DNA sequence: AGAGTATAAAGATACTGAAGCAGCC
DNA sequence: GGCTGCTTCAGTATTTATACTCT
């Protein structure tokens, strides 16, 4: 990936410069580098790509709001940091995510005012388990 | 979700709206940050890219899709392919009053009348049941009338075999071909639950007795009726029109 | 395959002959769903190109046509003129063999009565309107379409021709699949389009490939006609009757005759080998 | 000699042929196959051991910290069978895996491990195949059809014809892993060479040359040959061998040795190269000129600049050879070319290679394959390596290895699964080959280029899957050690795994309900074999010339069987005789045809050692010895057939029924028939529903035991002994002695199933075959499932029938029907629709069961009990209530509109801690009454032996016969007996007694635990009620029937018994066919089978006079003896004089309704053997016998014929199509009626309805064909009206879907809207 | 609803048409 | 520089594994 050290001198430079306002885009291009790759995770990488898109988008706007808060003088690692920043956004709209589908299946679920006889079973008493197993949380 | 009985539907359309949205709205809070101009231009490659794929998807390089890899239809495909709305629900769409059955022979018909069972009979001619009951005073509400029905009385029967006197039906079969895989009849009940078919006109039909299917349909109005008598009935075309000879050979 | 089934079902067919009989019926059936499948889309695009011509007049006011005319292969005829022109308004009076004597006047309807009348009179072809030359804006005059062919009658003014015709071309669709002239009958001789010589060996050689014999017979109706293409060596000239049997003209396919249509000379000239010609013995006959 | 079940009825069989080889057991596939995927095995092989040894063991990121695979198990199913089918659950069951961490010495690979910790650990739960090739998933049965794809390996494809519509063929070459990707070379145009990935954009094929580290030198060394120039006194005499110029012209003067051989102009003949050879000319002068067009292979250096002189792969000329010559350099090496025996077609592409380098190269295949991200360096490098060296990312099973080294004709069949760089090199060497014209192109649907996976390959594959993800995820959280308290088994997860399996599984492509509605659909929905899934075609892109008929097929699948419509040729059914190979290629039995003799070692043959030797036919005449009685035998040697002498042949087929299916190897009369309509049979024959009472088949194939016995609806005798209880439902048979092991004393209880709602709402139920006290035999049929009768098939009934027009009321094909058909009722079916509801628990508290629903009167609670449970037996309508349910405010389960039936049954399910219902006590109690008695018998049949035992010591000691018999049998310890060891022997039987008495309590106590326990439901539920009704659907004007043979009609007129032709004798015919069916449709079968079986009807009626009225025992065996030899040298030979001259009235009893007639396909019957057969009996030898009216009484005449032919029924019944609509459901979206008949639904009024209902003036009835019936909202409201009201008219209005259309346009950014 | 967050380099259709594009006399 | 032969692309026939702490 890219290096870990010149990481260091951008941001010492960018917060030196909040001293006196805008990231270098050096330093914006390695976080996109590092959050589309951890999206390549086995953890995730492993769904869909309507998803991934927007989980993606969501932890780049979230590192960048969040770089406001990086300690310099100590922990010069901003590898882990970056990539914690990513994660924590990405489940957070995974779980967003999930819980819009759950909401469909919870509207399906509780409609059995229709036109007249033979309902089923399985495609009814299917989305039902599905709409209590996220119900968990 | 659409919730037409069985299993549920998801009208995407949905979907695709939310991300839309969500990006632009992501956009938005973006200027309000003054990111790195290399973030908002992929951001607002991500836009152009949303916005086409709810537009018009498969345009762009790759469609996108939900699950089972089935790419998710776009707002353009429900007017293209064989399901739009121009080849599904503007041209061909389906019809109250209709039926549908198996065909069976009945050589003692005229050329000019058809089976029809019983049953099917009740079901396709109710309202005007109803009109006629109504009409005599064999009932005050139309609930009154649909029970009386229900019980299937002895008078419902004269009033049925009276209200089919005169009251055509268009028989068609599946793939109508030319002009005479549709024809018109005047109907004489049955204790069945089989459509008979006079011999002769299994040519038009091009039906043969191996268990083809037969669609039943009832014309309501005054102009449609007069039609139906004047022009589609079986008694007419004799002629193919592709070729003045005749079409009634006897087989 | 060489050897053929010598079986039939009243015998017994043995194994090998039961497996070659599978692999033609299932060609066949597989070529049924693919038929019915292409089939369906010509018509489709069939009745989606004409899909609007209503007849909306009586007669365009033209006296145009085309000269229908009963169609022959060569041989045998393929179809008496009684039927392209049954029922169909003709353009102008048509005159018998005996001519400046009409037998029908110029606009009108031809049902079998005036059909066998010109039958009898050997007539041969006929000056009939038709819809491709019609005069009309926004659909066709009903004159120059003919007869309903579902009615014994002129077409009335308003019916939606051009579905009718579609759908009467596609039905059948899901039908369908996926030297000399040694005449045979008697009759006089025509040429057409001749340019010819009379040879050193008596006969007369056509040297055209326009050319084309018509043969008709004692009436003045052609029966037959044949190509003869440049320099075919005619048996016999125009005019003379012939019989069955015999050729009347045979040429060189394995060739092109190039005789010239002069008397005169030639030469080696501009023959030259090297960069123009080649020395070459021939090495069948020698010369 | 012959199985006491058979003994009961012979089958008459003719046909003269002696089998050598009975058929194989048919369901061996799904069988052999899962047999290979759950067993462990040594060396790797197949099953699971090849799915771990190739992901297991994995160790740390370097940490010494490894995770190694150790054994596996399989514990056992918590269910047996029956219960998964009632209970809704998996038949399953659970996967113990033996696993092994080790970490060990820190930086220390050679270092001891730290420490090693071991466990076992449940990981995924997979499900079992019963004994008959089945699964059963949720509650239902399922069951996974093979498929057909295409082998790993090596193709050289050719694709002729429309290639550049110049004409000039192109070749190309696929080389196809297991698991990897593809990678393809292909020619051009301009005859050059092209590769691509993945089906990618294009590329030169020197790319993936020069990536393998190649040289340009060491291309050109590999490709082409060399032709040498070296200095000598002029002109560059080459060094030659004369074999390059055969048939080239002399662009020089041919001379050496001081003579001239060919001259310049003169091309060098073949004669003149023998001169050259034989003479041996080695150095040639040749001009200076005839070198200009020579390419260079191997550069050259210069000595004193030491420049480039020149380089690799440069067209030649007269300056550079001056200076090369100038340099010092005699030897200069160019290529040997020409254009018909080696063609130049890599030096084009050197030419045309935009790379020199290899890191160029390795950036052009990254820029290929992922754009957007320029080149890097070790990027690519690891791309490329990984892409088809990876032990991962790319694979060839064995019998990829097979394939590559046989198309290669190299004969090493071990290699890698990664590929190798001489290997790509191969494949193009013999692509060009092929492009001279040594060596052909590879057809495609050949059955040496295909081959069947299975359920075990499918299944280890989806578990690989499975493997994969989960060892991602242990190999992550093994780089986070907390050592001590990681056990390996928080490490490991198995979710994925099991959801894996069961996604295959429960769902897929090839995981289809059982089609169960016969004991045929079944034994046929197993030996299907699909070409369609994954990794297979698709039905709208599948090409004409797959689906053909390959003269490979002759025994290894059935031409004739396959479902016609749009998709033929596809899902091909499988031979009768058809194995699998060891790779998975199927192959077939033939006969070795040593020297003169056909002896009978049989040898099975593939699709390709078979297109080598001459393979004779299976009718052959010889004669007890081996030889041929002929000498010019017919013989099919390479896709051909063909006379052959008496000593070329090789190898003859088995049996003559080898070439069929087993779906089609019962029609009779084959032979005899066209294609079309046996194809038409057989798909037929695969639909026939189970009637009320079944019967034998009057004239058959002999093929009919095998299809009952290898299925499963038959019950069989595990092992023999003697019938003891018999019952209506339930069979307890006492085992023989030495069929019996020590323990176990042992009584087979086999309980018969009852009526049960199969998968098409048909039932089936056994019924037992045998009667009190009577010997069995193992493997005998005890109990006869639906369709089948004393242990063979029986799909219809047998009719007696007429040919002959009547009164048009047989018209086109409708069939003509008596009323002794409808009364005796031999064509009744039975119905079983079940339904279920279920206790839900939404917001404002769950729904309940209570008898008492609101706003209801009691009219209708009348029939519910106090549960809330309609009672068993009851008879319920259309709209009725059989479950009372209350919402939090009624959501009552109704009887779905317009069926009707009995309740037969009711279950009910509550999760385990809800308060229970009555009936629920109930329904345990009853189970537990039927639990206990199985138990009771055993325990009581075993109490037997210790008292024998307790007699038999106190017969010595003072025997008392007289008191032992008083007081109960368990006093058999008290009376007098001495203190010896005898009494020390009474205690210790006692203490066995009780002992014994110990286990079965434990037994039924692990029964009642079973039973009154809950069980595992969707959390969720509360309790869940079901419901069985049952119809009794007879037969009516509308029903569809078929004869075996492709003759299929509806039945048109149910018809007085009065009035129907009856023959000189009163007795009417049934059915009445129509002859003009039959000259066309060329099934002449149907005709000839009818004339045997009015003979062997026949032999019946002779019998039941002979029988009636009685007669002695002697007159009757004489009799069926002449019936019995009756023919020519046939295969038979049964004789009457061995049987016991008691059960020969038996047979008489079973006979007495005719004699059931065999016919091997290719085997049956002549015409002569019929008549002789028919004369027998005493009926005219014609066949045709006189009729008469029954409207009349006057002759019909010209005789007509009558006979029995074996009539079906075909489930297409009317009722279930009949359908009408009044007015019901819209849609939202659109308001256009709905869909179906399972909804209220309309009928479609296509397009083409539009077409030609327009061709005709019809101007209004389309318009309200598209307004008011079916969309314009107010339109249709006000229709409504106005019809009740007695005015027909309508008001038109504008549709809505248009208005639909409009805001979907304008919704984009189209402004579409109307004008004034 | 928001906000601080510090190991990790992670694929077999077939056919028809029309503009684009390198090249040539 | 216009003209021309490849070349590439567009058109037609149910059900998704996991924070933390405030605040
Ligand atoms: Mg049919
Ligand atoms: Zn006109």
């Amino acid at each position: 990936y890219v290096n870990n050290k010149e990481l260091l001198q951008a941001i010492i430079d960018w917060k030196t410069e909040l001293a006196n306002v805008r990231q270098n885009d050096t330093i914006g291009l390695a976080i996109m580098l590092i959050a589309e790759g951890l999206s390549k995770r086995f953890n995730f990488s492993g769904y869909t790509q309507s998803w991934k898109q927007e989980m993606i988008a969501d932890g780049i706007e979230a590192s960048i709001k969040g770089l406001h808060n990086f300690d310099e003088t100590k922990y010069k690692n901003p590898h882990a940091y970056i990539t914690q920043a990513c994660f924590n956004a990405f489940v957070q709209r995974i779980k967003k995510e999930r819980k819009e589908v759950a909401k469909k299946y919870s509207y399906f679920v509780h409609n059995v005012y229709d036109s007249r006889d033979d309902d089923m079973v399985a495609l009814v008493d299917e989305t039902f388990i599905q709409d209590i197993y996220d119900k968990m949380t | 979700v659409p919730l037409d009985g069985g299993r549920f539907a998801t009208s995407d359309l949905n979907d695709l709206y939310r991300r839309v949205i969500n990006r632009n709205n992501r956009l938005k809070r973006l200027l309000d940050l003054a990111a790195p101009d290399i973030i908002v231009r992929n951001e607002k490659r991500m836009l152009q890219e949303a916005v086409d794929a709810l537009l018009d998807n498969g345009r762009r390089g790759r469609a996108i899709t939900g699950s089972n890899k089935r790419p998710l239809k776009s707002l353009a495909d429900m007017i293209k392919g064989k399901q739009g709305r121009f080849r599904q629900n503007l041209l061909g769409k389906r019809v109250d009053y209709s039926g549908r059955s198996v065909i069976t022979v009945g050589p003692y018909l005229r050329l000019h009348q058809c089976g029809l069972p019983k049953k099917m009979a009740l079901e396709l001619f109710k309202p005007f049941i109803y009109g006629k009951l109504e009409l005599r005073g064999l009932a005050t509400t139309i609930k009154a009338a649909k029970k009386m029905v229900e019980r299937e009385e002895a008078v419902v029967w004269d009033i049925l075999d009276e209200v089919i006197r005169e009251h055509p039906v268009l028989l068609n079969r599946a793939p109508t071909l030319h002009r005479l895989g549709i024809q018109a009849f005047e109907p004489v009940l049955i204790e069945g639950k089989a459509i008979q078919l006079h011999p002769l006109v299994c040519a038009a039909y091009n039906a043969d007795f191996d268990g083809d299917q037969m669609a039943v349909h009832v014309p309501l109005t005054l102009e449609a009726q007069l039609e139906a008598r004047a022009l589609m009935m079986s008694t007419n075309n004799i002629l193919s029109p592709a070729n003045g000879e005749p079409i009634i050979v006897p087989s | 395959i060489e050897t053929p089934i010598t079986a039939n079902f009243r015998e017994g067919l043995n194994v090998l002959q039961y497996f070659i009989s599978t692999h033609g019926a299932r060609k066949g059936l597989a070529d049924t769903a693919l038929k019915t499948a292409n089939s369906g889309y010509l018509t489709r695009r069939l009745v989606d190109v004409a899909q609007d011509l209503v007849v909306t007049e009586d007669d365009c006011g033209t006296h145009e046509g085309i000269m229908m005319t009963p169609v022959i292969e060569g041989g045998d005829v393929k179809e008496p003129l009684r039927d392209r022109v049954l029922g169909r308004v003709t353009a102008e009076d048509v005159l018998k063999p005996g001519t400046a004597d009409i037998l029908v006047p110029r606009n009108t309807l031809l049902h079998e009565q005036w059909c066998d009348l010109l039958e009898e009179n050997s007539v041969d072809a006929v000056k009939v309107r038709s819809v491709v030359s019609c005069d009309t804006d926004f659909g066709v005059c009903a004159h120059c379409y003919g007869r309903d062919l579902a009615r014994g009658h002129i077409i009335n003014k308003g019916e939606a021709i051009g579905v009718i015709a579609a759908q009467s071309i596609g039905e059948p669709g899901t039908q369908l699949t996926m030297s000399s002239i040694q005449v045979k009958n008697k009759g006089s001789i025509k040429l057409s389009n001749v340019k010819s010589v009379v040879n050193s060996s008596g006969k007369l050689v056509i040297t055209s490939r326009n050319t084309e014999l018509k043969l008709i017979d004692e009436f003045g109706r052609t029966k037959e006609s044949y190509k003869v293409p440049y320099g075919a060596v005619l048996a016999k000239g125009d005019g003379e009757q012939v019989a069955g049997g015999e050729t009347v003209a045979n040429w060189d396919p394995h060739t092109m005759p190039v005789i010239t249509e002069v008397s005169g000379f030639v030469r080696f000239t501009d023959m030259i080998d090297g960069q123009t010609i080649t020395r070459q013995t021939d090495e069948l006959t020698g010369l | 000699v012959y199985s006491y079940t058979e003994k009961k009825r012979i089958r008459k069989d003719f046909g003269k042929r002696p089998q050598v080889l009975d058929v194989p057991y048919l369901l061996s596939i799904q069988l052999d196959s899962f047999q290979k995927f759950i067993e462990q095995d040594p060396e790797g092989q197949y099953g699971l051991e090849a799915a771990f040894r190739s992901v297991f063991p994995i160790q740390s990121y370097s940490g010494n910290s490894e995770l190694q695979y150790v054994s596996y198990r399989l514990g056992e199913p918590v269910f047996d069978v029956q219960e998964c089918q009632i209970r809704g659950v998996t038949y399953s069951a659970p996967l113990r895996v033996k696993l092994r961490l080790v970490i060990y010495e820190r930086e220390a690979p050679e270092g001891t491990v730290k420490d090693i910790k071991e466990q076992e650990v449940y990981m995924g739960e997979i499900p079992l195949m019963t004994d008959n090739g089945t699964f059963v998933i949720n509650g239902t049965e399922r069951v996974i059809v093979s498929q057909l794809h295409r082998s790993p390996g090596v193709f050289f494809d050719s694709d002729k014809g429309k290639t550049h519509s110049s004409g000039k063929v192109l070749y190309n070459a696929r080389i196809i892993p297991y698991r990897g990707s593809w990678l393809d070379f292909e020619f051009d145009p301009k005859d050059n060479l092209f590769v691509r990935i993945d089906r990618r954009r294009k590329l030169p094929a020197t790319i993936i040359l020069r990536a393998l580290n190649y040289t340009t030198e060491q291309i050109l060394d590999l490709f082409f040959e060399k032709v040498i120039f070296e200095i000598r006194d002029n002109k560059l005499q080459m060094e030659l061998v004369p074999e390059r110029l055969r048939g080239e012209t002399a662009s020089f003067d041919i001379e050496a040795n001081g003579k001239v051989y060919v001259e310049k102009g003169r091309r060098i003949t073949a004669r003149h190269i023998r001169q050259l050879e034989k003479d041996d000319v080695k150095l040639i002068e040749v001009p200076v000129e005839y070198i200009a067009g020579k390419v260079v292979a191997k550069d050259y250096i210069d000595e004193s600049t030491g420049e480039l002189i020149c380089a690799a792969n440069m067209e030649l000329s007269l300056d550079l050879l001056a200076k090369l010559s100038q340099s010092g350099h005699k030897r200069i090496e160019t290529l040997f070319t020409n254009d018909l025996d080696h063609g130049p077609y890599i030096s084009e592409t050197l030419r045309v290679d935009p790379t020199n380098d290899r890191l160029s190269a390795l950036v052009e295949i990254y820029r290929m394959m992922r754009p957007g991200e320029p080149p890097t360096r070790e990027a690519a490098e690891s791309l490329f390596e990984n892409l088809f060296f990876s032990e991962d990312r790319y694979d060839l099973s064995a019998v990829g290895r097979m394939k590559f080294n046989r198309s290669l004709l190299r004969e090493e069949i071990e290699g890698s699964g990664i590929l190798s760089k001489d290997d790509i090199i191969d494949v193009m060497k013999k692509l060009i080959d092929i492009r001279n014209g040594k060596g052909e192109v590879d057809d495609i649907d050949h059955l040496g280029n295909r081959r069947i996976r299975s359920v075990g390959e499918m299944a280890e594959n989806q578990f690989r899957v499975g493997l994969v993800r989960v060892e991602r995820a242990v190999k992550e959280r093994l780089s986070l050690g907390d050592l001590d308290t990681l056990m390996p088994q928080d490490m490991i997860n198995a979710k994925p795994i099991s959801a894996a399996v069961k996604e295959f599984f429960g769902s897929s492509q090839l995981s289809q309900f059982m089609d169960q509605n016969n004991p045929l659909s079944e034994i046929t929905h197993k030996r299907r074999i699909s070409a369609l899934g994954p990794g297979g075609l698709t039905r709208e892109r599948a090409g004409f010339e797959v689906r053909d008929v390959h003269p490979t097929h002759y025994g290894r699948v059935c031409p004739i069987e396959t479902p016609e419509g749009p998709n033929i040729g596809l899902i091909n059914s499988l031979s009768v005789y058809a194995q699998t190979n060891e790779y998975g290629f199927l192959e077939t039995p033939y006969r070795k045809v040593t020297d003169g003799v056909v002896t009978d070692e049989i040898h099975y043959l593939s699709a390709i050692e078979e297109g080598n030797y001459v393979i004779a036919q299976a009718n052959s005449n010889l004669d007890e010895e081996g030889h041929f009685v002929e000498d010019l035998v017919t013989c099919r040697s390479k896709g051909e057939s063909s006379l052959f002498s008496r000593d070329q042949v090789d190898y003859m087929d088995v049996s003559t029924q080898q070439v069929v299916s087993v779906g089609a190897s019962l029609i009779p009369f084959l032979e005899h028939d066209d294609a079309n309509r046996a194809l038409m049979g057989a798909n037929m024959q695969r639909q026939a529903v189970p009637t009320l009472r079944a019967d034998k088949p009057l004239v058959g194939t002999g093929m009919e035991r095998a299809v009952a016995v290898d299925s499963g609806v038959t019950a069989v005798a595990k092992r023999g002994g003697v019938v003891q209880y018999v019952d209506a439902s339930r069979i307890v048979i006492k085992v023989n002695e030495d069929e019996m092991y020590p323990g176990e004393a042992g009584i087979d209880i086999y309980n018969l199933t009852k009526y049960t709602r199969s998968n098409q709402n048909t039932c089936i139920n056994q019924m037992p075959c045998v009667s009190l006290g009577e010997p069995v035999e193992r493997g005998d049929v005890l109990a006869d499932g639906p369709s089948t009768d004393l242990g063979e098939l029986a799909l219809g009934q047998n009719m007696r029938v007429a040919f002959m027009p009547w009164n048009g009321y047989n018209f086109e094909d409708s069939i003509l029907v008596s009323e002794r058909v409808v009364q005796e009722d031999r064509f009744t079916t039975i119905h079983i629709q079940e339904l279920a509801c279920v206790s839900r628990d939404t917001k404002l508290g769950p729904e309940e069961i209570t008898a008492d629903i609101p706003n209801v009167g009691e009219a209708a609670l009348s029939k519910l009990d106090e549960s809330g449970i309609v009672y068993i037996g009851a008879e319920v309508t259309g709209g009725d209530i059989l479950v009372g349910k209350v919402t939090p405010k009624d959501s009552s389960l109704r009887v779905p509109n317009g069926v009707s039936g009995t309740v037969i049954d009711v279950q009910v399910f509550t999760r385990d801690g809800v308060e229970k219902d009555k009936r629920a006590l109930e329904i345990e109690e009853m189970q537990l009454k039927q639990a206990k008695k199985d138990l009771s018998e055993e325990l009581q049949i075993l109490e037997a032996g210790l008292f024998s035992r307790i007699r038999a010591v106190l017969v010595a000691g003072g025997v008392e016969a007289e008191k032992l018999d008083k007081l109960p049998r368990d006093r058999w310890l008290e009376l007098g007996l001495t203190d010896e060891e005898k009494q020390n022997q009474l205690e210790q039987l006692a203490e066995q007694y009780d002992e014994l008495k110990h286990e079965f309590e434990k037994k039924l106590e692990a029964k009642r635990r079973k039973i009154t326990q809950g069980d595992d439901l969707a959390p969720g539920v509360l309790k869940i009620v079901k419901v069985y009704l049952a119809v009794k659907r007879r037969i009516q004007p509308g029903d569809k029937m078929a004869g075996r043979h492709g003759n299929k009609g509806v039945i048109s007129k149910i018809n007085p018994i009065e009035d129907m032709p009856y023959d000189e004798n009163g007795t009417p015919v049934d059915i009445v066919l129509n002859p003009l069916g039959v000259p066309s449709r060329m099934n002449i079968g149907q005709i000839l089978e009818t004339h045997l079986g009015m003979a062997a009807k026949g032999i019946g009626d002779k019998i039941n006079a002979m029988l009636k009225q009685q007669q002695e025992v002697a007159k009757l065996r004489e009799f069926i003896q002449r019936a019995y030899d009756l023919g020519a040298d046939v295969r038979q030979k049964v004789d009457l004089s061995t049987f016991s001259d008691e059960e020969v009235m038996r047979l008489a009893e079973n006979l007495r309704k005719g004699m059931p007639i065999a016919t091997p396909v290719f085997d049956g019957a002549k015409e002569a053997e019929i008549k002789e057969l028919l004369k027998l009996g005493d009926l005219p030898t014609s066949g045709q016998i006189r009729l008469y009216d029954g409207r009349t009484g006057e002759q019909f005449e010209r005789p007509v014929t009558v006979g029995y032919m074996y009539m079906l029924k075909l489930n297409h019944l009317v009722d279930d199509k009949m359908h009408a609509r009044s007015t019901g459901s819209y849609s939202l979206v659109t308001q256009q009626p709905l869909g179906g008949k399972a909804q209220f639904g309309g009928q479609r009024f296509g397009e083409m309805e539009v077409w030609a209902l327009e061709a005709y003036g019809a101007a209004y009835t389309l318009q309200e064909m598209l307004t008011v019936k079916s969309d314009d909202v107010n339109g249709r409201t006000k229709m409504y009206k106005n019809i009740v009201d007695g005015n027909h008219q309508m008001e038109p209005g504008m549709p809505e879907s248009f208005n639909v259309l409009l805001k979907e346009i304008r919704s984009l950014g189209i402004n579409i809207e109307l004008e004034d």
